[PDB]
């Protein structure tokens, strides 16, 4: 039960002038913060998004980011001018930052930077560095970003101390939302597929771990194709399992669904 | 402007201390640098302040910075004549070349020098080539004396000026007057000391 | 420049005449500039809520458009997506059986 | 000691003329910057460059073109000079760090017309015997007169070497005809030495005035000599 905290940033630069930066923050599969370009301040999307920080501690932290966002926008603009005409607009930059919480007050922080949808740069130790696969021209940006000692000290304190502290508080304040149990509802349906395809729908369950198999009596069908986990708007999950069968063979088949919320009483739907 | 300096200008006597103020609104504020600009010349870096509550020193120059207040002061202890200069406050918004420098308009400092032993006199000097032409040199007066221009516009008189014979540790005021007129009646409009030596 | 996958699905089990939420989950696209419409019989539904855009470990973007709807035997519901990657807009119709 | 040089150091130009301010730097700095200094303002950025071939607009780029032909050289080009571009221009360079190393400055004056431009006459006045006996000190006085505009550098030279000790020069030149619009200027300077030093007849004293005016290429229709950038000096030997 190791929760990963993710501060996702997306920045788009269309030309020299026009740009926008939007962020979202995840603790596991729950959104905690939102920061639209239009908004001057970071928005809580949960009651407990402030964690265990005081109002004074949060203001300090928010201000750090407010300066960051404006600063970052100008830096990228200047870095483009520096590399010009090697690299040109439009430019897409993504940041994935945060810390992965382990038991026994253990964690591991990270700050990954993608450029045009490719992971090129990370903050490691006490400096920025390129990763394997990165183009060599980024060495000048990296040299320049590593010149700024103030930024380095700040990010170090942010990744080493501030992240694990904050996230450890989040886990306490948002315990009831994190550990919530939402029950799945299931329903059946069928379509042709080159031979019909039976579909077992499972919707409205939390947390994400779930077990869904087609069965005839007590015989797990090997042809059961589990689909992707699709989200609902109310922060519950949707999954479907399909089984390809022949016409007149649908009789006998059932869809069994196991989930922690149901607590023993598995859902069994017969065709 | 995001960088304001105070006072705009000030006058002090040799030996006295002065405090120069810098207040800024620059965001973010990575570092603050104090320059010295002698009249005509270029920019000489005195010190650079980086920390949240930094203090620096450079002989007679010491400075402080408080980033919370966005305030910095430059202290000059025991002013000398050579301190006569403009003092410029510059804030950098990055710790790298991606930064823009934000410049103050400056603070003009004048240091009035301490004339040890005055000996005011008006002399006549002769041109090395054509000996008929001459100038009148009012010299070796104290700083409290003021040299005014002549009533006659054909007579020219310069502002007072201080030179420093460094090897001897000696300073002297002077002003020059010429026309096309005698030296006895050259600085009449100026209120000159009564013990002013007029040679024969 | 990756091309967007689209998946249409209902929150609750679909019953004719009975209010429900219809979801459109667009994923695996880049760059993140995108237009997502939800249609009823080819016409643009008003007041369609949109989740904040985000991205996965592989740096691919995703977004969940959703809206209220009441399914009938006649009414058709779809999700229309315009992206730079696709020459023409891709329409994916809802099928309650799928 | 990352030094930066500028040329010219002082320039008189006419309206509509072309003026090129150069900046050389041997420190292998990628980044170079152009500023101008005006009263009531701090240094204001005009153009900057992140490397050879690149030029980027500053805060006040209007009326200026930049040029970075090499890592070493960065030029500011006034294509059509105007009086408003009268200023002191400072060049700078730097690496990836925040420090910018500034050049010594370039004084540019842009005149409406060059008709009134005239070099100085220079006279050296020898110390009075009265002063020598009274102080055991000797004051030479130099006098630059009849020049326009007021872009002069007066310097003292003893035995072919420049002297700073015991010198002071008027902070600004005075106008000879304050009533007239384009008055000629006069400037004075003093050099004080010990009597024994002045009395030595092997000591050669010289007052040098560097006048800044027209170049070879500038057009000239008047009859008097072409008032070009030049030195004028006066000199005298010591005597017992
Ligand atoms: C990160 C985990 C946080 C967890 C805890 C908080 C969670 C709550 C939710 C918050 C949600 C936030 C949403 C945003 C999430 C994404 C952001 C995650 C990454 C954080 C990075 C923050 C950087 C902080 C520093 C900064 O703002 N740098 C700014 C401003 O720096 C100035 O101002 C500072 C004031 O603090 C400091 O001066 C003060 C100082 C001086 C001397 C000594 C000490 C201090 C600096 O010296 C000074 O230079 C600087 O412009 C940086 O360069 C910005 C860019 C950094 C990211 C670059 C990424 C690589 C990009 C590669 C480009 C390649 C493509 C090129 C074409
Ligand atoms: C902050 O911690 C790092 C080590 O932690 C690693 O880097 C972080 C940014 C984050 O990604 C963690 O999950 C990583 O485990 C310290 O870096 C070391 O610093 C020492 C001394 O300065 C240096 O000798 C080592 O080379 C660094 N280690 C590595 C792996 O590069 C850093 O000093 C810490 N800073 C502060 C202010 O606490
Ligand atoms: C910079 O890019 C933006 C965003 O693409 C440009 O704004 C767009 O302009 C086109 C017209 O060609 C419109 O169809 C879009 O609706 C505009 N989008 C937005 C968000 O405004 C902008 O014109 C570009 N600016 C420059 C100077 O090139
Ligand atoms: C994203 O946010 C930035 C920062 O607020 C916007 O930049 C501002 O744009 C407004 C309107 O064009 C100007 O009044 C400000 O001068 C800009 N501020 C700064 C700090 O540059 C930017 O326009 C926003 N982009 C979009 C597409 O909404
Ligand atoms: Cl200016
Ligand atoms: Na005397
Ligand atoms: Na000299």
């Amino acid at each position: 039960k190791n929760y990963t905290f993710r501060c996702l940033q997306m920045s788009s630069f269309a030309n020299r002038s026009w740009s926008r930066t939007d962020s979202v923050v995840w603790l596991g599969d729950l959104q905690t913060h939102r920061w639209s370009n239009d908004s001057a301040t970071i928005s809580f999307t949960k009651p407990w998004s402030q964690g265990k920080l005081s109002n004074q501690q949060w203001e300090k932290l928010q201000h750090m980011f407010q300066v960051y966002r404006v600063s970052f926008t100008r830096d990228i603009q200047e870095l483009v001018k520096m590399m010009s005409p090697k690299e040109d607009y439009p430019i897409e930059i993504q940041l994935s930052a945060g810390c992965e919480m382990y038991p026994g007050n253990a964690s591991e922080s990270f700050l990954h930077v993608a450029f045009q949808g490719k992971y090129v740069v990370r903050f490691w130790g006490t400096s920025w560095q390129t990763v394997p696969g990165a183009p060599s021209w980024l060495d000048l940006p990296i040299k320049v970003l590593n010149a700024d000692q103030g930024t380095s000290a700040t990010v170090q304190m942010l990744l080493n101390d501030t992240c694990p502290l904050f996230v450890r508080g989040l886990l306490e304040a948002g315990k009831s939302d994190l550990e919530k149990q939402e029950k799945p509802v299931a329903w059946l349906s069928s379509v042709p597929s080159s031979h019909r395809q039976l579909v077992c729908h499972v919707s409205g369950f939390y947390p994400k771990p779930v077990w869904v198999m087609w069965m005839r009596g007590d015989q797990e069908q090997q042809g059961t194709h589990r689909g992707d986990f699709l989200p609902n708007a109310d922060e519950t999950w949707y999954l479907q399992a399909t089984l390809d069968v022949e016409a007149g063979e649908e009789a006998g088949l059932a869809c069994r669904v196991k989930h922690s919320s149901l607590g023993g009483q598995d859902i069994i739907l017969y065709w | 402007t995001q960088v304001e300096q105070s006072p705009q200008s000030l006058v002090v006597r040799q030996g006295e201390n002065c405090v120069l103020q810098c207040n800024y609104s620059v965001t973010p504020d990575n570092h603050l640098r104090w320059f010295k600009q002698d009249t005509g010349k270029g920019l000489v870096s005195l010190t650079v302040l980086v920390d949240q509550k930094d203090k620096t020193s450079n002989g007679r120059y010491s400075a402080t910075l408080d980033k919370d207040a966005k305030h910095s002061t430059l202290h000059i202890t025991a002013t000398l004549l050579d301190d006569t200069a403009t003092y410029i406050c510059v804030v950098g918004d990055r710790g790298s070349a991606l930064g823009r420098l934000h410049f103050g308009a400056g603070t003009q400092l004048i240091v009035i020098p301490d004339i040890q032993n005055p000996d005011p006199a008006v002399y006549q000097l002769r041109d090395s080539k054509s000996s008929d032409k001459s100038v009148c040199l009012f010299t070796d007066f104290d700083s409290q004396t003021n040299v005014s221009q002549s009533k006659d516009s054909d007579v020219y008189i310069t502002d007072k000026c201080v030179l420093d014979m460094r090897s001897m540790d000696f300073k002297s005021n002077s002003a020059v007057a010429w026309s096309n007129f005698a030296c006895a009646n050259a600085f009449n409009n100026s209120i000159i000391p009564e013990d002013t030596f007029f040679p024969s | 420049q990756k091309t967007p996958q689209i998946q249409v699905y209902s929150r609750h089990p679909p019953e004719n005449g009975k209010p429900n939420i219809l979801n459109c989950y667009v994923t695996q696209f880049h760059p993140p500039h995108i237009e997502i419409q939800m249609l009823k019989n080819g016409k643009k539904i008003p007041k369609v809520e949109m989740s904040d855009m985000s991205f996965s470990k592989d740096w691919s973007f995703y977004i969940l458009a959703h809206t209220e709807f009441t399914p009938t035997e006649t009414d058709t519901y779809a999700c229309r997506v315009k992206h730079a990657s696709m020459a023409e807009p891709k329409t994916v119709y809802w099928d309650r059986d799928m | 000691e990352a030094a930066v040089t500028q040329s010219p150091r002082n320039k008189v130009a006419v309206t509509g003329g072309k003026v090129t301010l150069s900046c050389n730097q041997t420190n292998n700095h990628n980044n170079m910057y152009w500023y101008r200094q005006d009263t009531g303002h701090g240094l204001r950025l005009i153009h900057y460059s992140y490397g050879a071939g690149s030029t980027e607009k500053g805060d006040i780029p209007d009326g200026y073109k930049a040029s970075r032909p090499s890592q070493e050289n960065f030029s500011l080009i006034l294509e059509l000079a105007t009086p408003s571009q009268t200023s002191v221009y400072f060049c700078a360079s730097g690496d990836e760090g925040y420090t910018q190393y500034f050049g010594p400055g370039t004084r540019l004056l842009v005149l409406e017309d060059l008709r009134n431009v005239t070099p100085p006459k220079v006279s050296l006045f020898e110390p009075s015997k009265a002063e020598i006996s009274h102080t055991q000190k000797a004051t030479l006085v130099c006098l630059a007169t009849g020049f326009y505009p007021d872009h002069v550098e007066l310097s003292w030279w003893v035995n072919g070497k420049e002297v700073h000790s015991g010198v002071c020069t008027d902070p600004q030149p005075l106008k000879e005809q304050p009533a007239l619009n384009d008055s000629r200027y006069s400037l004075s300077s003093r050099l004080r030495v010990s009597a024994t030093f002045w009395q030595n007849p092997r000591n050669h004293f010289r007052c040098q005035v560097q006048f800044y005016g027209l170049s070879e290429n500038d057009e000239w229709t008047q009859d008097r000599a072409k008032p070009v950038t030049q030195i004028v000096s006066a000199e005298a030997w010591g005597r017992a």
